[PDB]
């Protein structure tokens, strides 16, 4: 009936502990924002 | 001075199985508890390697074999016969030669234009009067010409002896010649009286990364002979040569960071 | 966007009104502010005076390779008195040459004419990059060439320098050919004596001080590196500092940059290993160059901040969720010392509650039980109530 | 490692025969030894390196009287027709992976 | 002629550093690795450390409490026990002995047992 | 396809005008990996 | 039934005890 | 990752041999955004 | 976006140091096409 809830941090996946995360991020971060919205919806759906 | 001491006996080389031998560390980083997959020149498992042994029965043989993209060497040793190699291309004429050697306390690596006779050997002389044994003999090359590289270091061939009973000093080596770097890998393993490459696993440590940048196609192995007064004969030896091919292995790392077994 | 958790949620939702519920907020809180650099303690000068002050300097058919080790590479000395024509550097930027520490370096040395300086490059061809000196395709280093018409050229022609005009086959990368055997042009055999269709493979340069810019000698020194692999012997002139363990800090072991806390490890490295990556792209393991002590590099704080709140119309009171922590390490993990005071009052407070989901702070727990509307994640639920 | 259950005092008449015994730990049953005789107020003297088969490699000045034998995990040194010079300390030693043990002494108070 | 002569005595409190040597002549040092053996006054001889022909050292025997170090000078044809941190028990004779296994050998390896022994030196320590 | 598999190496031996190309390569690869993961998890959540 | 860089596992709201109670 | 966020800017100050690189970068970004949108639409269509 | 649509021609007139870039472009295109196909197949199999 259920599957384990998961979430992904954008900075720690693609940036990690590296510099220029904002310059790396303003161009490509809304893809990760969409994927985090999808993962939050998956977790809410699994609780429901 | 060199002399035509061939006394070569022709016999077919007995192909034998190594049983999972010839794997080394592909990179200089410490992993652990992982199954890192790698693609490099490796000796394939359960492959025919050439058992060459020119001793027992005044049987002396030391032919020139090609360095076909990779050489795995083994030298189950009893009384220090295998002393070094003379890798090269023509091993004579006007070409470049390599003379990897292991003397009694050091390792001498020479990339030079040596001229070679047909039967190279390293001769140790023993005197009644001084009793000193000296390597002051040179018959693999007559002389040198335009010499290029010299290297003195700790010797590769290491005794590692003092323990008793039936274990033997199996010394394994890997020679490869990728783009201008000459890489030598080795490990030494005790074996419980085996008359064949043992059924276990090997972890060949890195030894040197020589910046040579030469052709090389005719690798050959040096031996050492005493003097005596059938001139210049002695010892007991057996070694095993196989060739590396471009293959893909998968290595499983243990908790100490050392490999346990490799799956071809 | 950096004062209140409600304003943070408003940033992560791009709206001025948010409803009641739970919102996982992104980590914009802490920026590290300190750096430590530790390098091997060898402060010898590299023999760049020997390489760059060569009175007798090698030819191109048989070029010289010199190994450089156990010293420091000060680039600023070279252009004090020497002007370099083409300082092309491959794989390593010239700006970041100082902060790197190299392991296996080698200084090639040859004299070529002015037109063939472009030929000393990966992928270029000619009679200097096919028969004399070929660079590998995956080369990592820099080729330094300059004019030497005053030194290497004299009146009447300097005929000491030679090059392989003809050769039987193309050279391997970094392969030297010194043989002077006669090359046969036709099908007839030369038999080692010069004749028709039989030429000497070594032709001599004709450097003269009266020729143009193309026909003058150019001393070339090619350096070959290997960055961030194996133990390193040639470092930059930066000084080594002390080691601060058990704290999150930027480390620079042999050019290896990163951010993370260090503790004491008990695993044993191999003699030929100085770095370590239990899993690749983590670089967890490293050796201190000064003491040769095996250590570990671990991350320093969790990414887990979430905001529990009612709607902004109802109230502006808010609670924050710190996940996967014992609550006592919330200021340690968040690093609220460098964070805004309005965030610090939400970092620590009187009402601290530890859930299995994480630390809930900003709300008070109760022994009674009410009906849930929004989740927390461990069988507890929060709501706005008097 | 191997331990020496060599008697602190053993004795017999001069001209008679005895056998000293070097005992060895069960873990190294097939290990070889060499015998050193330590006459008092002097240096050690090497007699024979005894193989597991009892073969000989002899030092200078040592007669055929001093011989070695092996049986099981223990070892013997044979002395026949004892004379005055036998009054000395006898040491049994071995080889290992960089270890030479050397055991202990065999103080022998042969009455005669 | 094979011979093993020594020098370097001295009286020091435990923890002191001295200079110990075992000079030899008449035979090749290149192919002979050397051991050391310790004999307390009235006690049995006990090995402490040794160096190989290549240059590797073994500070074993667990009687050395990390106090003794071994080296060799093949250039000057001499053999030194690189010496520091003398302690109370170290008052003893220091016979340096020569193992039978020279690097250019034949026959079975019934060697590494000493064929010759040095005259020994008394280094009194309290 | 970049010169190294870690971001810290390529941020330690490359000036930003040459480093940002390889940074972009790594970011596009990591973003493709997150897109594939979220697609997989999303249709897995539909089956659940 | 055997259970099991920015990857966090969110615990479920309905714990095992309360699922067993339902 | 292109030098400008609109096509008209990067097609007004670059000759095509240098412009096509930025054109390709922008086109791949837009195609991945449209591909993510159609993936989400297809999964939402399955749920509906 | 490569100079040719076949791999054999583009591997017949370019040395690997500049060719691997065009190879990478073609590989990313081929892998994007394959991943689009497998997403389409996955949700067709969900409907089936
Ligand atoms: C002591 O050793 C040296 C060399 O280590 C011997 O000197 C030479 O030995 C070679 C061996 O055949 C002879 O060809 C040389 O003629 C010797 N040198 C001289 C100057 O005669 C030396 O003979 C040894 N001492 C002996 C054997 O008593
Ligand atoms: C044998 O070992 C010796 C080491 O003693 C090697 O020769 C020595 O080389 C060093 C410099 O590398 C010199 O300082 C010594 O004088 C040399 N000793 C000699 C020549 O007796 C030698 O290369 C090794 N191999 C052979 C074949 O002699
Ligand atoms: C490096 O050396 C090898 C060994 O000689 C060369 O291989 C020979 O190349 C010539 C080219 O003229 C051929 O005619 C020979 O038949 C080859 N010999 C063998 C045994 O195959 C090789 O060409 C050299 N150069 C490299 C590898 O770049
Ligand atoms: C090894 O050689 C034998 C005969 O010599 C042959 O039957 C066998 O197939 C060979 N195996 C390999 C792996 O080369
Ligand atoms: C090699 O040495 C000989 C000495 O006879 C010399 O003639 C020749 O020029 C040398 N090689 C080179 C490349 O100079
Ligand atoms: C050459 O020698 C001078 C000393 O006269 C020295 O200052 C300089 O660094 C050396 N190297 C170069 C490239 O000038
Ligand atoms: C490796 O294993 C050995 C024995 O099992 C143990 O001594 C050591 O702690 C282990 N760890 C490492 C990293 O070597
Ligand atoms: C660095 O540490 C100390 C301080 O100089 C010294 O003992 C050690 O040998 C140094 N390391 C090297 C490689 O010089
Ligand atoms: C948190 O603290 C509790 C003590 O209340 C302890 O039992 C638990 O192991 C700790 N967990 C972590 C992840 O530190
Ligand atoms: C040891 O000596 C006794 C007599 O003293 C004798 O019976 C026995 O045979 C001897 N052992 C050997 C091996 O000679």
């Amino acid at each position: 009936v259920s599957m384990t809830k998961t979430s992904v941090d954008c900075t720690m996946y693609i940036c990690g502990d590296s510099t220029e995360c904002s310059n790396l991020l303003l161009q490509y971060g809304s893809f990760c924002t969409q994927l985090n919205r999808a993962l939050t919806g998956i977790a809410v759906e699994q609780d429901k | 001075q060199c002399v035509n001491l061939t006394t070569r006996t022709q016999l077919p080389p007995a192909y034998t199985n190594s049983f999972t031998r010839g794997v080394y560390y592909p990179d200089k980083v410490f992993r652990s508890s992982v199954l890192h997959s790698t693609q490099d020149l490796f000796l394939p498992f359960f492959s025919n390697v050439t058992w060459f042994h020119a001793i027992h029965v005044k049987r002396f043989d030391n032919p020139v074999l090609p360095f076909n993209d990779g050489v795995y060497f083994a030298s189950t040793e009893k009384s220090n016969i295998i002393r070094g190699w003379i890798f090269g291309t023509t091993l004579d004429s006007k070409t470049q030669s390599l003379l990897i050697v292991n003397n009694a306390t050091n390792v001498v690596i020479k990339v030079c234009e040596f001229q070679f006779c047909n039967d190279p050997f390293l001769g140790v002389y023993y005197h009644k009067n001084n009793k000193s044994w000296m390597e002051s003999e040179f018959r693999v090359y007559s002389s040198a010409n335009n010499c290029t590289f010299e290297y003195v270091s700790q010797p590769f061939l290491m005794d590692l002896e003092g323990k008793q009973g039936n274990f033997k000093n199996l010394r394994e080596f890997v020679f490869k010649n990728i783009d201008g770097y000459f890489k030598i890998y080795s490990k030494h393993t005790p074996i419980n009286l085996v008359r064949d490459l043992p059924q276990g696993f090997s972890a060949l440590e890195p030894l040197v990364d020589l910046p040579i940048g030469i052709n090389i196609t005719r690798f050959q192995t040096l031996l050492a002979l005493h003097r005596s007064y059938s001139g210049w004969t002695a010892g007991a030896a057996a070694y095993y040569v196989g060739y590396l091919q471009p293959r893909t292995f998968l290595l499983k790392y243990n908790e100490n960071g050392t490999i346990t077994d490799a799956v071809d | 966007c950096a004062l209140d958790p409600l304003s943070e949620t408003k940033c992560t939702l791009k709206s001025f009104t948010v409803e009641k519920g739970i919102y996982q907020t992104s980590n914009f809180r802490v920026q590290p502010t300190e750096s430590i650099v530790r390098f091997p303690n060898i402060t010898n000068l590299c023999p760049f005076g020997e390489v760059f002050n060569a009175t007798r300097f090698a030819s191109v058919y048989a070029w010289n390779r010199k190994r450089i080790s156990n010293c420091v590479a000060d680039y600023s000395v070279l252009y004090n008195s020497a002007s370099f024509s083409t300082f092309k550097c491959y794989g390593v930027s010239p700006t970041k040459l100082n902060d790197l520490c190299f392991t296996n370096v080698y200084a090639d040395s040859f004299v070529i004419r002015g037109d063939e300086v472009r030929q000393i490059a990966p992928g270029q061809t000619g009679k200097i990059a096919d028969y004399n000196y070929k660079l590998p395709d995956d080369f990592t280093g820099c080729v330094i060439a300059w004019n030497s018409n005053n030194l290497d050229s004299k009146v009447g022609g300097n005929y000491n320098y030679l090059y392989r005009l003809f050769r039987k086959s193309n050279l391997k990368p970094f392969e030297r050919d010194i043989s002077t055997e006669i090359y046969q042009a036709g099908s007839t055999p030369c038999n080692g004596v010069e004749g028709f269709n039989c030429y000497f493979p070594l032709q001599s340069y004709g450097f003269q001080p009266t020729n143009g810019v193309g026909y003058q000698p150019y001393r070339v020194v090619v350096l070959s590196f290997e960055l961030l692999h194996a133990p390193a012997t040639v470092c930059g002139p930066k000084k080594s500092t002390n080691l601060v363990k058990n704290k999150c800090v930027n480390f620079n072991f042999n050019g290896l940059t990163g951010t993370g806390v260090l503790t004491e490890s008990n695993k044993k490295f191999l003699p030929f290993q100085q770095f370590g990556r239990d899993i690749a792209d983590t670089t967890d393991a490293v050796r201190d160059p000064q003491t040769l002590e095996i250590l570990d590099i671990t991350p320093c704080s969790f990414g887990g901040v979430s905001v529990i709140t009612p709607g902004t119309n109802t109230s502006n009171q808010v609670a924050v969720l710190y996940q996967d922590v014992n609550c006592t390490e919330v200021p340690v993990a968040i690093h609220a010392d460098q964070l805004t005071p309005t965030w610090r009052v939400y970092s620590t407070g009187s009402n601290v509650f530890q859930t299995r989901a994480g630390c809930l702070i900003g709300a008070e727990h109760v022994n009674n039980s009410y009906e849930c509307d929004i989740p927390i994640g461990a069988g507890i639920c929060a709501s706005y109530q008097t | 490692q191997l331990v020496l259950t060599q008697s602190p005092s053993a004795s017999a008449s001069l001209g008679a025969s005895v056998n000293l015994t070097c005992t060895l730990s069960s873990g190294h049953n097939s290990y070889a030894i060499a015998w050193h005789q330590q006459q008092p107020e002097k240096g050690p003297r090497y007699l024979m390196s005894l193989n597991s088969d009892g073969s000989h490699t002899k030092g200078d000045g040592i007669p055929d009287r001093f011989s070695g034998s092996s049986s099981g995990a223990e070892r013997f040194l044979t002395i026949s027709s004892l004379q005055s010079e036998d009054e000395a300390d006898y040491y049994c030693q071995t080889w290992d992976t960089g270890i030479r043990v050397f055991g202990g002494g065999t103080r022998l108070t042969v009455l005669g | 002629e094979v011979q093993l002569v020594e020098s370097g005595g001295g009286l020091v409190q435990p923890g002191g550093s001295l200079r110990l040597a075992c000079v030899a002549s008449g035979f090749t040092f290149s192919i002979y690795e050397m051991n050391w053996v310790r004999q307390a006054p009235g006690k049995g001889l006990e090995w402490v450390s040794y160096i190989t022909t290549s240059g590797h050292a073994r500070y074993n025997a667990d009687s050395v409490k990390g106090r003794f170090t071994i080296s060799r000078d093949n250039s000057k044809n001499s053999f030194y026990l690189q010496m520091n941190s003398l302690r109370a028990e170290d008052t003893a004779i220091y016979y340096c002995a020569r193992p039978q296994y020279h690097y250019y050998d034949t026959s079975t390896y019934h060697s590494y047992g000493f064929d010759i022994w040095g005259q020994g030196t008394m280094v009194t320590v309290s | 396809g970049a010169i190294s598999s870690v971001l810290n190496d390529i941020l330690s031996r490359l000036d930003p005008p040459e480093a940002e190309v390889q940074i972009d390569r790594l970011i596009t690869g990591r973003l493709q990996s997150l897109q594939t993961y979220v697609t997989q998890q999303l249709i897995r959540a539909a089956e659940i | 039934v055997t259970l099991a860089n920015g990857l966090t596992v969110l615990p479920p709201l309905l714990t095992d005890e309360m699922i067993a109670q339902y």
